[PDB]
RNA sequence: CACAGGUGAUCAGGUAGAGAAUACCAAGGCGCUUGAGAGAACUCUGCUGAAGGAACUAGGCAAAAUGGUACCGUAACUUC
RNA sequence: AAUUCCUUGUCAGGUAAGUUCUGACCUGCACGAAUGGCAUAAUGAUGGCAGCGCUGUCUCCAGCAGAGACUCAGUGAAAU
RNA sequence: UCGAUGUCGGCUCAUCUCAUCCUAGGGCUGAAGCAGGUCCUAAGGGUAUGGCUGUUCGCCAUUUAAAGAGGUACGCGAGCUGGGUUUAGAACGUCGUGAGACAGUUCGGUCCCUAUCUACCGUGGGCGUUGGAAAUUUGAGAGGAUCUGCUCCUAGUACGAGAGGACCAGAGUGGACGAACCUCUGGUGUUCGGGUUGUCACGCCAGUGGCAUUGCCCGGUAGCUACGUUCGGAUGGGAUAACCGCUGAAAGCAUCUAAGCGGGAAGCCCACCUCAAGAUUAGAUUUCCCUAAAGAGCCGUUGAAGACUACGACGUUGAUAGGCAGGGUGUGGAAGUGCAGCGAUGCAUGUAGCUAACCUGUACUAAUUGCUCGUUUGGCUUGACC
């Protein structure tokens, strides 16, 4: 259950000799540092917790230095966590190694990252409202939310009322995705799909849970 | 939204804006020290000197080249003749951007534009 | 060459090579083409009016009159489904992209030879 | 990308001339139909004593788009017209003849008689 | 549109209590010795030991 | 109100143009007494738009479209 | 029918489908001959209906430009 | 309620009920099969586009698995519209001597409000969480999502006189919906490249620039984007509904029930995705630091982050931004010169010149070890241990 941390490197197109094109998206995998081993003993639930990237000193503080230190790793850019399970944790141990090599060719994966920020949106682009009439007599309100509510009966806006605000720049797992090719001598693996984010974002890609 | 995109807008038009920054050029190749808001001191910096970098090689296809940019034929002959041969060796950065505090008329940030190298 | 080190890779290892051609020009491409189980090539002969180059992506579309209606298919370059291409002539244009040759059919669709 | 009032070619030997889409068959609030699609039409000019009066109202097979139709390679394929080849009361062509080439995504069982019958199958 | 009642007092100094005067950092310069701005030129010209004028 | 309104007559440059239209200029006169940033939603005013082309709507409202000169050619009907 | 309630009268045409439209019928609730009858070329920013062209009207909205909106400095309302 | 609670319909946006339209599970059937008919359970999702008419409706056309019945001020005009109704003009029919009138008709006819509170959608500041800090997290809980067609095979088998034609199993391919994304196909692309009309200017020619919607036109990088691409809606677990039981007495029999043991739905609770310790019950683990420390903030360079914020990166021990270098992309053949031509122009030098936002590098410029905040071992009671 435990994945890798990767960063997205942009997308491409994987020719097969039948004559498809299959869409491709490139992560680079650096290595992923063992930080820390997490067990139902010490934190009442079992995880891996790992590092991957690089910070200079200066932009490490002393706290973080000690935490790499006991494991004996490198700083990494950011710490993150994976949650295991007994088999999960067998040959895992603190200080070691984590590769491409997890993943196989063909394998199903999930991949987390933060999606492309589009800041304030209005109902229309936030949640697939209809437009209202640009002519026909029309007033100011051509992409305007329309009626948020009923009369006096209830007499208020119910919560969960789609509205504009802030879209994307969150979370967002896309699962079923197809490992199209795993290199580890150069950090690569290559993904069928889209990957949820921009260039040079942090996804994290974890064995499907569908299944 | 305005990802990877470049430019300024600075409340103008783009006719507006590509002849202020024209103006802007001039002057700065003129007396080498303006003193001008910080937003529009930056931007300087994307117009200003690829022109110095132009002419660091002088040709007539080059100095026509400016003049179409510039429409100045004393900064043109100012910028081939001495901001060429002094800038030569520089890879970049002709000009130092040094903050001076903020506007008395309207509290605009005020930045100075200095050409490096006795401006 | 113009994306990340670590596309580029995944881009050059998949490289067909190819005649270059420019738009204008008239060319022969030799599609693969299965019709249950057995693979033939079949051919499409036409003008290139435009072609984009963008390393492992890119294309170029040809425009031929099959039939009285007029075909343009854009063929991505580096696909195995393209056997292969030949020029047969060469184009004088003036213009990247002929797209204005949509609204040519006769005697005015026709360009000058580059000799 | 053919939808509800949209005026097709007639690519057979039906006597129709032009014909208006006024269904695209297939699903609830299906929107557009491409090649290989099955919608249904109102002939509104047709050839003299031909097997079509103008005015009917039945079944035809998209055959060729403007918009085009996707190959996995990625390329697309584009037409100048917008085409059909009207159908039986079982969705079956009654044509004999085929004018204009049409793509490949008609392969099938029920569109046969089309593909053998066109002049160019791309 | 318009308010039902007055806000109180209390209330109006509620949204008041946000309201600051920014305080600008200031630094001492090396050569004149001078109070100034951080990351701004001294008043009669220096900045990190160099001369505008 | 230092208000985008209204207020009679006179003078009438150039290049295009039938022109006192229109576009760019002359003489002359101005930059319309808050600016600086940013470049969200949304509003206004514009530009472009795949495929379709009135399916919109009370209604083609709005928009788009047409647009010049010369020549050819032009129907029903008519009080000719 | 600018008159007809019953009424979307009936029949024909137009549309895939027409309470509107056009033609006709006459059963004119409740036309009718200078509070003029029936037509009528031309004319109308007149009413209705139908086409070609054309289109962001729409499927289904996308991108972009400028003015606001947002931030800073200055001045500083309103109804309630 | 008349010191004013805006009428019908449309648009937009909904929320709930179940007397269920589809899908799901059942009993009976005048249930052979396929299709149905009724009634029970079931509200998780889904539940068309048009022609006519101001219409709601209704008729009709074509679909669909289905085109549900309702409540919500006959939901929703400080959200939009303004076709009808219902002002003032005008006319017809009719009534009136008339001024006028008509749930009769017809043509025409100003829809204001910058949001204080509640509510809701987002995004911050403060304080608290038994010393402080950097991170990682558990999950009390909350939200999202939940739809379905067709084809193949089983099998032309069961069933049926034939016509026809399955359940239960398995394989695929869609439609609507949603999310992410930009590799592809396209759209846009007003600091990219050209063509070109008019005029003005740069002394003039040449070459360029201003203005005319970016003057117009043809292309087009990055980004954004759909109509493009990829992915998703689980076939699992638990307890159940109707319904069907097993054994079994009350009631020697019978009986699903009283004791006891089962099966059983798209429904409930988990499972998937997102949020989540202000869960004041304020949780957990790993480190770091305490005569201003560990850190945080200000400031600066900034970012596919962003209204301001916040969040992310960097600040010379540096690639954070701009420039610069080299590529790429786009445009399509610069200028000058030469040649051919009377000339317009064509050809060569030369795939040239230019090239935004792209890629890779590089300290040339700008990121000043400056200031501020934040300390000094963290109360007491009890228990175990020491």
């Amino acid at each position: 259950a435990i994945g890798l941390v990767g960063k997205k490197c942009g997308m491409t197109r994987v020719f097969t000799e039948a004559g498809a094109s299959i869409p491709v998206t490139v992560v680079e995998i650096s290595a992923n540092r063992i930080t820390q081993v997490k067990n139902t003993d010490v934190d009442g639930y079992q995880a891996i917790q790992v590092t991957t990237g690089t910070r200079r000193d200066s932009r490490v503080t002393a706290a973080q230095k000690g935490h790499f230190a006991k494991a004996g790793v490198a700083a990494g850019r950011g710490v993150w966590e994976f949650r295991a399970n007994d088999s999960d944790l067998e040959g895992r141990e603190i200080g070691g190694e984590i590769l491409a090599d997890l993943f196989e060719q063909g394998q199903m994966v999930d991949v987390t990252g933060n999606s492309k920020g589009k800041g304030f949106q209005g109902g229309v682009k936030r949640h697939n409202f209809s437009m209202q009439d640009a002519t026909h007599g029309n007033s100011v309100s051509h992409r305007a939310i329309g009626s948020t509510g009923q009369n006096q009966s209830p007499g208020k806006v119910f919560k969960g009322k789609k509205m504009p605000g802030q879209m994307g720049n969150k979370r967002v797992t896309v699962q079923g995705l197809e490992v199209i090719s795993v290199d580890v001598e150069k950090g690569l693996l290559v993904i069928k799909g889209a990957i949820p984010g921009a260039t040079g974002g942090d996804v994290i890609v974890r064995p499907s849970v569908k299944a | 939204m305005r990802h990877r995109k470049s430019g300024v807008k600075l409340g103008r038009t783009s006719s507006h804006r590509k002849a202020m920054f024209q103006n802007m050029t001039n002057s700065l190749f003129e007396h080498e020290l303006i003193k001008t808001t910080l937003p529009k001191a930056k931007e300087l910096r994307r117009v200003a000197e690829p022109l110095i970098t132009m002419a660091k090689e002088d040709s007539v296809a080059n100095r026509r080249l400016a003049f179409s940019r510039m429409r100045s034929k004393t900064m043109v002959g100012k910028l081939f003749g001495t901001l060429g041969p002094r800038y030569q060796n520089r890879p970049g950065g002709y000009l130092r951007i040094v903050k001076c505090g903020n506007r008395d008329g309207d509290n605009a940030p005020m930045a100075y534009v200095e050409l490096v190298d006795r401006d | 060459s113009n994306k990340h080190l670590l596309v580029q890779a995944v881009e050059n290892a998949q490289i067909i090579e190819r005649p270059s051609f420019g738009p204008g020009d008239t060319v022969v491409v030799q599609v693969k083409v299965r019709e249950g189980e057995r693979e033939r090539l079949q051919a499409f002969e036409g003008i290139v009016i435009a072609k984009r180059n963008r390393g492992l992506n890119s294309a170029f579309t040809v425009r031929k009159i099959s039939s009285g209606v007029g075909v343009e298919r854009a063929f991505q370059l580096h696909s195995p489904i393209i056997e292969s291409i030949e020029v047969k002539r060469r184009g004088a244009v003036r213009r990247a992209k002929l797209y204005y040759l949509r609204e040519r059919s006769g005697k005015s669709a026709r360009i000058r030879e580059k000799l | 990308m053919i939808q509800v009032e949209s005026m097709l070619e007639v690519a057979d030997n039906s006597g129709a001339r032009r014909v208006q889409c006024i269904k695209v068959l297939g699903g609830s609030h299906r929107r557009y139909a491409s090649v290989g699609d099955i919608i249904k039409v109102t002939v509104k000019e047709a050839i003299p004593r031909g097997r079509v009066k103008k005015g009917d109202v039945m079944n035809a097979v998209v055959v060729r788009t403007k918009k085009g139709v996707r190959r996995p390679d990625g390329s697309v394929l584009r037409f100048d017209d917008n085409a059909a080849v009207l159908l039986n009361q079982n969705k079956a062509p009654i044509a004999t003849r085929i004018f204009g080439p049409v793509t490949r995504e008609l392969r099938g069982d029920q569109f046969m008689k089309i593909v053998s019958l066109a002049p160019e199958v791309l | 549109a318009v308010q039902k009642s007055r806000k109180s007092r209390s209330r109006r100094d509620m949204r008041r209590s946000h309201h600051h005067m920014t305080v600008a950092e200031l630094s001492v310069d090396a050569t004149t010795g001078e109070k100034h701005r951080r990351h701004h030129m001294t008043k009669d010209g220096f900045y990190r030991g160099r001369q505008l004028f």
